[PDB]
C-alpha cells in the first residue's frame, strides 16, 4: 500500500489541511467520525474497528488552531495525540519557531510521524501545509521539513507553502520569514508546490465568481487541488503520477522545485452551465494566463514541466490533441532545455466536492501543476523586499534575539538571488 | 495558558480599569457576582486568560489594584462589579503621593511598590503561562506614574520575556491639570522608555472633542473617556482570548510594530464612532468604517498624522469582514497618504481579523498605528519641562525628597533622543 | 648599515604613529595559530598579500560555486605565528595616547576559542594586553613622576549578561545604573560600582586575579560582556593642570549564531549587542543626522567610547577553520564596515585650577 | 648602498604621510633676547606655560588687570635661549618632504624688530634658515646620487612691496606677471624672472649676497622700503631618475613677510585670510586677490606644506603688536 502522511502547521495549513480532508473524506465516502458506510488505504487510516482515521498530524506553536479542529466536526478524524498544541505561536518569527520555540517541539512531532510512518506500509512523501511569511509556517516547518529529510529525505517531501501576499503583507516581517524558511527548506525541498492568496482572490472573482469568500473557500480550492493531486494514489487512473514522479516530473533541478498549482474547473455553478466543460476548454483554462495560483507572468516564465492531474471521465487520446495545440501555442513558453514537458498524470475517477463547496462539482478536473520562471520574479521581489528591511537592520533584533545572525540573512539573501540565476539559467 | 496579569495605578488607571473588566465581564457574559451567566460556551474558551476560576463559577478576575490614598477603592468597592474583586487584591496605601513623583517612587510608592509585588508574583505563579503586565494607570498623577515606573523597574527585572502592554494617559497639550506633569511624564518615560516595549498618547481633550463632534455629545463625562479606552483596550486583545480566522495575539503584534528597541510608542483607535441615533444618516458596514477609522478625526491623541507618517499599523477588525475589501482599503490609503507613510518600509498592515465581534456590534476594529506624529507632542512637553527648568519652577518639592536634577537633565536628554529617532526615520 | 638601521627603524615608529594618527579605528585582524585538533577536523586557506591584508581562500565546495577572494585590506593583519607582544606594540603608542588624557576603547571581537582572552587576559601561558599595558603604564607614570605630573588610578569592573548588570567586584546583588555626568553631557558613569584607589602593581594584580576567579565562577565566559574602566587623573602641582584620561578594555562575547549548542536569553542579549552596533556603525557610515545610542545598554555604556572623545580599536580574533569561515568572512565583512568608519574627535582633558 | 637609500626613500615618503597627517600649517613663536643697546627698555611679565604655551602680560598694574587673559598656545614656543639649530630641527623635515616632490612655504611673521629677518636669513656668526636648508639640500642631493636621482637647483629671488614684483637678481627694470603653468593649470610661474641654476652652496650664497644688495634695504635707513616688503626667495627641485623617470617636483618657498605692525597691508591680510581659509577647509581660497597668495598658490595647497613662525619683540611698548601677532596665531591653534 503507497500509504503517504500529511503534517499541518500554522493559522494557513491546519484549516488548509481540514479542507482537504474534506474533500478525501467525501471521495472516501468516510464520516466526520472515521466510518465509511481501499482508497483510504494510502491516507485515512483503518484501524481494526470501523476507524478510518486520516494520516494527518496537526502540531501548531498556537493550540488555538488545534482547538478549532477539536471543535471541528473532523475531531475523530484529526486523532486528539496527532493535534498537537502550544502556548505562545511563534510570532512572524522564523527564528523564534526555528530556535526556541519550534525547535522542541518538532521533536514531540518528530515521534507522531515516525510511528505514523511505522504503522504506515511503505511511506511515500509528507504533505506539510504552511504559508511562508507565518513564523510557524517558516522558522518551525523550515526545521520541521529538514529535520524529515534528516529523518529520511529519502520519502519525497511534498512542500506546500502558501507564496507571501505580495500586494499586501499579513506581516510587514514576511520576507524574513519567507527567505528564511526557504534557506532552510530549498536545500531539503523535493518539491515545494507553490500557492499564492492573493491569486485564489482573483480566481474566486474571474472564475468562482463569489463576491464575499471566506479562507474556507481559499481552502476549499486548495481542497480540490490536493484531492487531484493525490487522486492517482488513491483512485486509479490511466498514467498515476505520484509523489515520487511528481519531483521528477515537476521539479528537474536540485533547487528548482517551486512550481505553481492550477484547476481548471474552479468556475463557479453558474459557470460550469455557461461552459460545456470540453476536455479541450478546462486544458485552455488550466492553462490560461491567470490560473497560476502564484502570482506570476506564466506567459513571460518558461516551463521547466507541467504536470496535469487530469481526472474525471477524460481519455490521455482527449489530453494529448488539446496539449498538442497547448504545446504549439506561443503564449504557453518552457525552458529550452525541456521545452516537451506536457506529461498528464490521467486520472479516470471524476472529482467530488464537498456538500455546499465553492467550486463547482463538474465530471471531470485536470490539476495542473507548472514549474515555471515566471516565480524567479516573485522570489526576487520576496527577496528585494528582505534585502531593502535588512539593509537598515529592521526588525533583526527579533530574528538575532531568538536565535537568528546577520551572517544567516545574507546566506539567505544570496541563497534566493543565486535561485533566481537558476531559473534564469533553467530558462535559457 | 499565555494568561495575563492586570495592574491599576492612580485614580484614572482604576476607574479606567474598573469600565474594562466591566466590558470584558459583558464580552464573557460574567455577572457582577462572579459567576457565569453567559450563553456561549466560546466565552469560557480562553476565560482563564483574565479570569481565574476561584469555585463554582466564581471567577476571580485577575487585577491588582495599587493606591495610596484609600478612596477610590472605597469608591470600587461601593462601585458595581468591585466586590468581584478577590479583596486580598486591593494592595493600597494610605498617606498618597501627592502628584509628586518622587513621593511615588522613594515614599509611600516604594513601601506599596514592594507591598504588591510580592501578591502580584503570587498570582503569577498562579497561573500557567504569562505574556505581560498591562500598567493601566496614567502619567497625570504622580502616584500611578511613580509607582508604577517603581513597579515596571521590578516587573522587568523579575520577568524580562514579558512584553508590558501598559497603557497610558499622556498629559493634555492645554489642560496642564499638574503644574509639575512636565517633570513627572517626563521621569516616568525616562524610565519607560529604559524598559518598556509599547506605550500609548491619549488625551483628554482629544476624546472631549471625540464624543463632543464625532459621537455628539455634550457631557464628556469621565465615565466616556474610561469607556472608550476600556473599548480599545480589549480589542487589543480580542485575537489572543477569542479565535478568529488569522488570530493574532500580544506577541505577534509586539515584534510588529517594532523596527527598533527604543521606537516603541503607539497610537491606538478603535470603530465605529457612531452617535446615539445617527443609525440612519449611513449604513453600517465595513467599507465606511474603515474609510472613518484611519483618519484623523478618529486618532487617539492630538498627535495630528499631518505631521508624521504612518510607521507601521496593526488594524485587527474585531469581527466578520473581508480580507479584500481591507487589503484595496489598505492599498487606497497607502496611495492617497503615501506622503504621511514610511517609504522606507512598505507593505506594512497587521490585519488579525477575530471571529467574535462586540457586544451588539456586527462589525468593529481597533487601529494601532506606530505614526511618527508624537515627536511633537515629546518636543512639547521638552519644550514645558526646560520652560519650568530654567528657574527650577516648583523644583524645591521634589528635591526636598531627596533627590537630584540630574535625572532631570538625562530624561530630557533622552526625550530629545525619542524626538530625534522620530523626526530622523519620518524623514528618512 | 647603520644608517640603514636608522632609517628603516624611524619607518617602523612612523608606521606605529600614522596607524593611530591616521585611524582613527584601528581594526586588527589577528589570526591565532589554529588548533591542531580543530586543524585535522576541518581547516580553510588563508594567504597574507600584505602585512596589513589577508585573503581567507577557502573555496572548497560550497564556497567554491559561491564566492571568490576573500581578500580584505585592514590596518595589520597578525600571522598565527605572532606573539603577544608582536600585537601589544601597537597598543603601546595609544596607551601613551590615553595616559595624554586621551579615552581609549579596546574591542575583542570573536567567536568561541577564537583567543580573545588570549588577547586581553593574555592567557596562563605567558602575558596578555593586560598586564603588559598595566607595566607599561606604571613606567610611563613614573617616568612623569620625574617629569613632575602625578598621576591617580581608578578601576571599576562591571560585567553585562543577559541585559543584567552585575559588578564583578562584589558578589552582592546590586542595582546598576549608568548614567551621564553631571559635570559633562559627554562622560557617562555607573552608580553604586565598586571603585578602588590602586595602590601599587602588585594589588592591581590580586584585584584582577580576584576578578578573574569571579568571572570564571559567573560557559558564561565565552558568552558574557566584561568592561573594564580604567580612569586616571593627572596632577601637575607646579602647571596647577589635571589631565584626565579613560581606559576602556571590552571583552566582546561570541558572535556565533545560535546554531543548536546555546540558550535562549544570552543569545538574544548577543544578538542586542550585536545588531545594535551593527545599527549604529551603519547609521554613522550613512552619515545620519541622528544615531539611536539608548537602544541597548551596550552602547549607551561605551557612548563616549564609541561616539564621544575617544579613540577606540578592533581586535577581530578569527578561527581560520572552513566549519566557521563564512562566520569569520562575516565577521571580515563588519571589520572591514567599520574599518570604514569614523569616530568622534577625541579631546585631550587640561584643567587648570587657577580658580 | 642601493637598499640604504631605498629604506630612505621609504622612511621620508611615509615621513611626508605624518606630515600631511599632522595637517602641516605648524605655528611657531620665537622670542629675541634683549641687545647691549635695549637694557635701559621696558619688557613683558612673560611667564612661561610650557613649551608649547606662552603668554605676555604688561608691567603696568593699572592695565594688566584690564585685558584679562592673553594666553595664546603654540605646536612649539621658543626662548630667548633657543639657538637657530633649534629652529632649524622643524625646517629639515620639509626640505626632505620638498625633495619628495611637495611645496614647502616658510614664513616669519611679526612685527619690525621682531626678528623675522634673522630667523630666516641670519648673520654669519649664526646662520639663519636659508644657509641651513641650503646646506642641507646639497647634502641630500649628494646622498640621492647614488640612487641615480638627478637634482637640479633653480633659484629665483623677487621682492613684494605694493603688489607689484621685483626682480633682486637684476637691475633691468622689467614687468613681470603671475600666470598659469603651460603643463599644470595649478601650478604657476612668473615671467620675465632670472631663474639661475645653483650648482654649489657658494654660488647660492653668492646670488643671496648679489640679491641682497639689488634690494637696497631701507627697514632702519627710513623705514620705507625693506620694513614694508616681503623677500621672497623660492628654491625649485628637479629630480629625475635614469630608467625610471617618475619625476619628483618639489619647492621650496622661504618668505621674509613685511611690518606686521600699524602704519603694505594688503598681501598680508590676504595672507593671513588665505591662511585661515585653509585651516577651516574653505571651499573657495581668494589665491588672486593679492600678488604675495597668487604666487604662492600651488603652495598652498592640501598637499602643500606651510610653516609660521611669530616672532614677538619682550618689550613693553611691543606689547600692543606683540599681542596682535599672538592673536592672529591663537586663529590657528584654535
Ligand atoms: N488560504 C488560507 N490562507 C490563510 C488561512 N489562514 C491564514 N492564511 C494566510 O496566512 C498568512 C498569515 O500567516 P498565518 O497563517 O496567520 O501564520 P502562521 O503560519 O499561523 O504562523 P504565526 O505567524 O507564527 O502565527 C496570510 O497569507 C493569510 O492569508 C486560511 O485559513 N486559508
Ligand atoms: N481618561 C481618564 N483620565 C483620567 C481619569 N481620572 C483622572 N484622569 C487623568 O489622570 C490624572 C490622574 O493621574 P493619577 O496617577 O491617577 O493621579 P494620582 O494617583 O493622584 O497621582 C488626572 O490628572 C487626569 O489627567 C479618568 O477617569 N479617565
Ligand atoms: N596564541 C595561542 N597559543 C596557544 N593557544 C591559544 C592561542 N590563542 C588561543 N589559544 C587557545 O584558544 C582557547 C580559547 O581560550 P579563550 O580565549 O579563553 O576562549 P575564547 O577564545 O573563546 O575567548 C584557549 O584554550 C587557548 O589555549
Ligand atoms: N636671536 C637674536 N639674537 C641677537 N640679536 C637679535 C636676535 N633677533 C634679532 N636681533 C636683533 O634685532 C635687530 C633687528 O633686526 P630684525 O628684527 O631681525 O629685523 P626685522 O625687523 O626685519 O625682523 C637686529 O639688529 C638684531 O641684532
Ligand atoms: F571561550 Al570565550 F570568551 F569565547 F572564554
Ligand atoms: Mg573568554
Ligand atoms: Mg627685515
Amino acid at each position: 500500500m503507497r500509504e503517504c502522511i500529511s503534517i499541518h502547521v500554522g493559522q494557513a495549513g491546519v484549516q488548509i489541511g481540514n479542507a482537504c480532508w474534506e474533500l478525501y473524506c467525501l471521495e472516501h465516502g468516510i464520516q466526520p467520525d472515521g466510518q465509511m458506510p481501499d482508497s483510504f488505504n494510502t491516507f485515512f487510516s483503518e484501524t481494526g474497528a470501523g476507524k478510518h482515521v486520516p494520516r494527518a498530524v496537526f502540531v501548531d506553536l498556537e493550540p488555538t488552531v488545534i482547538d478549532e479542529v477539536r471543535t471541528g466536526t473532523y475531531r475523530q478524524l484529526f486523532h486528539p495525540e496527532q493535534l498537537i498544541t502550544g502556548k505562545e505561536d511563534a510570532a512572524n518569527n522564523y527564528a523564534r519557531g526555528h530556535y526556541t520555540i519550534g525547535k522542541e517541539i518538532i521533536d514531540l512531532v518528530l515521534d507522531r510521524i515516525r510511528k505514523l510512518a511505522d504503522q504506515c506500509t511503505g511511506l511515500q512523501g509528507f504533505l506539510v501545509f504552511h504559508s511562508f511569511g507565518g513564523g510557524t509556517g517558516s522558522g518551525f516547518t523550515s526545521l520541521l521539513m529538514e529535520r524529515l529529510s534528516v529523518d529520511y529525505g529519502k520519502k519525497s517531501k511534498l512542500e506546500f507553502s502558501i507564496y507571501p501576499a505580495p500586494q499586501v503583507s499579513t506581516a510587514v516581517v514576511e520576507p524574513y520569514n519567507s527567505i528564511l524558511t526557504t534557506h532552510t527548506t530549498l536545500e531539503h525541498s523535493d518539491c515545494a508546490f507553490m500557492v499564492d492568496n492573493e491569486a485564489i482572490y482573483d480566481i474566486c472573482r474571474r472564475n468562482l465568481d463569489i463576491e464575499r469568500p471566506t479562507y474556507t473557500n481559499l481552502n476549499r480550492l486548495i481542497s480540490q487541488i490536493v484531492s487531484s493531486i493525490t487522486a492517482s494514489l488513491r483512485f486509479d487512473g490511466a498514467l498515476n503520477v505520484d509523489l515520487t514522479e511528481f519531483q521528477t516530473n515537476l521539479v528537474p533541478y536540485p533547487r528548482i522545485h517551486f512550481p505553481l498549482a492550477t484547476y481548471a474547473p474552479v468556475i463557479s455553478a453558474e459557470k460550469a452551465y455557461h461552459e460545456q466543460l470540453s476536455v479541450a476548454e478546462i486544458t485552455n483554462a488550466c492553462f490560461e494566463p491567470a490560473n497560476q495560483m502564484v502570482k506570476c507572468d506564466p506567459r513571460h516564465g518558461k516551463y521547466m514541466a507541467c504536470c496535469l492531474l487530469y481526472r474525471g471521465d477524460v481519455v490521455p487520446k482527449d489530453v494529448n490533441a488539446a496539449i498538442a495545440t497547448i504545446k504549439t501555442k506561443r503564449s504557453i513558453q518552457f525552458v529550452d532545455w525541456c521545452p516537451t514537458g506536457f506529461k498528464v498524470g490521467i486520472n479516470y475517477q471524476p472529482p467530488t466536492v464537498v456538500p455546499g463547496g465553492d467550486l463547482a462539482k463538474v465530471q471531470r478536473a485536470v490539476c495542473m501543476l507548472s514549474n515555471t520562471t515566471a516565480i524567479a520574479e516573485a522570489w526576487a521581489r520576496l527577496d528585494h523586499k528582505f534585502d531593502l528591511m535588512y539593509a537598515k537592520r529592521a526588525f533583526v533584533h527579533w530574528y538575532v534575539g531568538e536565535g537568528m545572525e546577520e551572517g544567516e540573512f545574507s546566506e539567505a539573501r544570496e541563497d534566493m538571488a543565486a535561485l533566481e540565476k537558476d531559473y534564469e539559467e533553467v530558462g535559457v | 495558558m499565555r494568561e495575563i496579569v492586570h495592574i491599576q495605578a492612580g485614580q484614572c488607571g482604576n476607574q479606567i480599569g474598573a469600565k474594562f473588566w466591566e466590558v470584558i465581564s459583558d464580552e464573557h457574559g460574567i455577572d457582577p457576582t462572579g459567576t457565569y451567566h453567559g450563553d456561549s460556551d466560546l466565552q469560557l474558551d480562553r476565560i482563564s486568560v483574565y479570569y481565574n476560576e476561584a469555585t463554582g463559577g466564581k471567577y476571580v478576575p485577575r487585577a491588582i489594584l495599587v493606591d495610596l490614598e484609600p478612596g477610590t477603592m472605597d469608591s470600587v468597592r461601593s462601585g458595581p462589579f468591585g466586590q468581584i474583586f478577590r479583596p486580598d487584591n486591593f494592595v493600597f496605601g494610605q498617606s498618597g503621593a501627592g502628584n509628586n513623583w518622587a513621593k511615588g517612587h522613594y515614599t509611600e510608592g516604594a513601601e506599596l511598590v514592594d507591598s504588591v509585588l510580592d501578591v502580584v508574583r503570587k498570582e503569577a505563579e498562579s497561573c500557567d503561562c504569562l505574556q505581560g503586565f498591562q500598567l493601566t494607570h496614567s502619567l497625570g498623577g504622580g502616584t500611578g506614574s511613580g509607582m508604577g515606573t517603581l513597579l515596571i523597574s521590578k516587573i522587568r527585572e523579575e520577568y524580562p520575556d514579558r512584553i508590558m502592554n501598559t497603557f497610558s494617559v499622556v498629559p493634555s497639550p492645554k489642560v496642564s491639570d499638574t503644574v509639575v506633569e512636565p517633570y513627572n511624564a517626563t521621569l516616568s518615560v525616562h524610565q519607560l522608555v529604559e524598559n518598556t516595549d509599547e506605550t500609548y498618547c491619549i488625551d483628554n481633550e482629544a476624546l472631549y472633542d471625540i464624543c463632543f463632534r464625532t459621537l455628539k455629545l455634550t457631557t464628556p463625562t469621565y465615565g466616556d473617556l474610561n469607556h472608550l479606552v476600556s473599548a480599545t483596550m480589549s480589542g487589543v486583545t480580542t485575537c489572543l482570548r477569542f479565535p478568529g480566522q488569522l488570530n493574532a495575539d500580544l506577541r505577534k503584534l509586539a515584534v510588529n510594530m517594532v523596527p527598533f528597541p527604543r521606537l516603541h510608542f503607539f497610537m491606538p483607535g478603535f470603530a465605529p464612532l457612531t452617535s446615539r441615533g445617527s443609525q440612519q444618516y449611513r449604513a453600517l458596514t465595513v467599507p465606511e468604517l474603515t474609510q472613518q477609522v484611519f483618519d484623523a478625526k478618529n486618532m487617539m491623541a492630538a498627535c495630528d498624522p499631518r505631521h508624521g507618517r504612518y510607521l507601521t499599523v496593526a488594524a485587527v477588525f474585531r469581527g466578520r469582514m473581508s480580507m479584500k475589501e481591507v487589503d484595496e482599503q489598505m492599498l487606497n490609503v497607502q496611495n492617497k497618504n503615501s506622503s504621511y507613510f514610511v517609504e522606507w518600509i512598505p507593505n506594512n498592515v497587521k490585519t488579525a481579523v477575530c471571529d467574535i465581534p462586540p457586544r451588539g456590534l456586527k462589525m468593529a476594529v481597533t487601529f494601532i498605528g506606530n505614526s511618527t506624529a508624537i515627536q511633537e507632542l515629546f518636543k512639547r512637553i521638552s519644550e514645558q519641562f526646560t520652560a519650568m527648568f530654567r528657574r527650577k519652577a516648583f523644583l524645591h518639592w521634589y528635591t526636598g525628597e531627596g533627590m537630584d536634577e540630574m535625572e532631570f537633565t538625562e530624561a530630557e536628554s533622552n526625550m530629545n533622543d525619542l524626538v530625534s529617532e522620530y523626526q530622523q526615520y519620518q524623514d528618512a | 648599515k647603520e644608517q640603514l638601521f636608522q632609517s628603516n627603524m624611524e619607518r617602523k615608529e612612523l608606521h606605529n604613529t600614522v596607524m593611530d594618527l591616521r585611524g582613527n579605528i584601528r581594526v586588527f585582524c589577528r589570526i591565532r595559530p589554529p588548533l591542531e585538533s580543530e586543524e585535522n577536523r576541518m581547516c580553510c586557506t588563508w594567504t597574507y598579500h600584505d602585512e596589513s591584508t589577508v585573503e581567507l581562500q577557502s573555496i572548497d565546495a560550497q564556497a567554491k560555486s559561491k564566492m571568490g577572494q576573500q581578500i580584505f585590506s585592514f590596518d595589520q593583519v597578525f600571522h598565527p605565528l605572532s606573539s603577544q607582544s608582536d600585537i601589544f606594540e601597537m597598543v603601546s603608542p595609544l596607551i601613551q595616547s590615553a595616559l595624554d588624557g586621551y579615552n581609549i576603547c579596546i574591542f575583542a571581537y570573536g567567536q568561541t576559542g577564537s583567543g580573545k582572552t588570549y588577547t586581553m587576559d593574555g592567557v596562563p601561558e605567558s602575558v596578555g594586553v593586560i598586564p603588559r599595558t598595566v607595566d607599561l603604564l606604571f613606567d610611563s607614570i613614573r617616568g612623569y613622576r620625574n617629569l613632575g605630573w602625578e598621576y591617580e588610578i581608578k578601576a571599576t569592573f562591571l560585567e553585562i549578561k543577559n541585559e543584567v548588570l552585575y559588578d564583578l567586584l562584589s558578589n552582592e546583588q546590586k542595582d546598576m545604573e549608568i548614567r551621564m555626568a553631571k559635570n559633562n553631557k559627554n562622560d557617562i558613569y555607573v552608580s553604586n560600582i565598586t571603585e578602588e584607589t590602586v595602590l601599587d602593581p602588585n594589588h592591581l594584580r590580586h584585584l584582577m586575579h580576584t576578578a578573574k576567579m569571579n568571572r570564571a565562577t559567573a560557559e558564561r565566559s565565552s558568552r558574557s560582556h566584561a568592561v573594564t574602566k580604567l580612569e586616571l587623573i593627572g596632577r601637575h602641582a607646579e602647571k596647577q593642570e589635571i589631565s584626565v584620561g579613560s581606559i576602556n578594555l571590552v571583552d566582546l562575547a561570541g558572535s556565533e549564531s545560535p546554531k543548536t549548542s546555546t540558550r535562549m536569553t544570552e543569545t538574544k542579549n548577543i544578538n542586542r549587542s550585536l545588531s545594535e552596533l551593527t545599527n549604529v556603525i551603519l547609521a554613522l557610515l550613512q552619515k545620519q543626522d541622528h544615531i539611536p545610542y539608548r537602544n541597548s545598554k551596550l552602547t549607551h555604556l561605551l557612548m563616549p567610547s564609541l561616539g564621544g572623545n575617544s579613540k577606540t580599536l578592533m581586535f577581530i580574533n578569527v578561527s581560520p577553520f572552513q566549519d566557521c569561515f563564512q562566520e569569520s568572512v562575516k565577521s571580515l565583512r563588519f571589520a572591514a564596515s567599520v574599518n570604514s568608519c569614523k569616530m568622534t574627535k577625541a579631546k585631550r582633558n587640561r584643567y587648570l585650577n587657577n580658580s
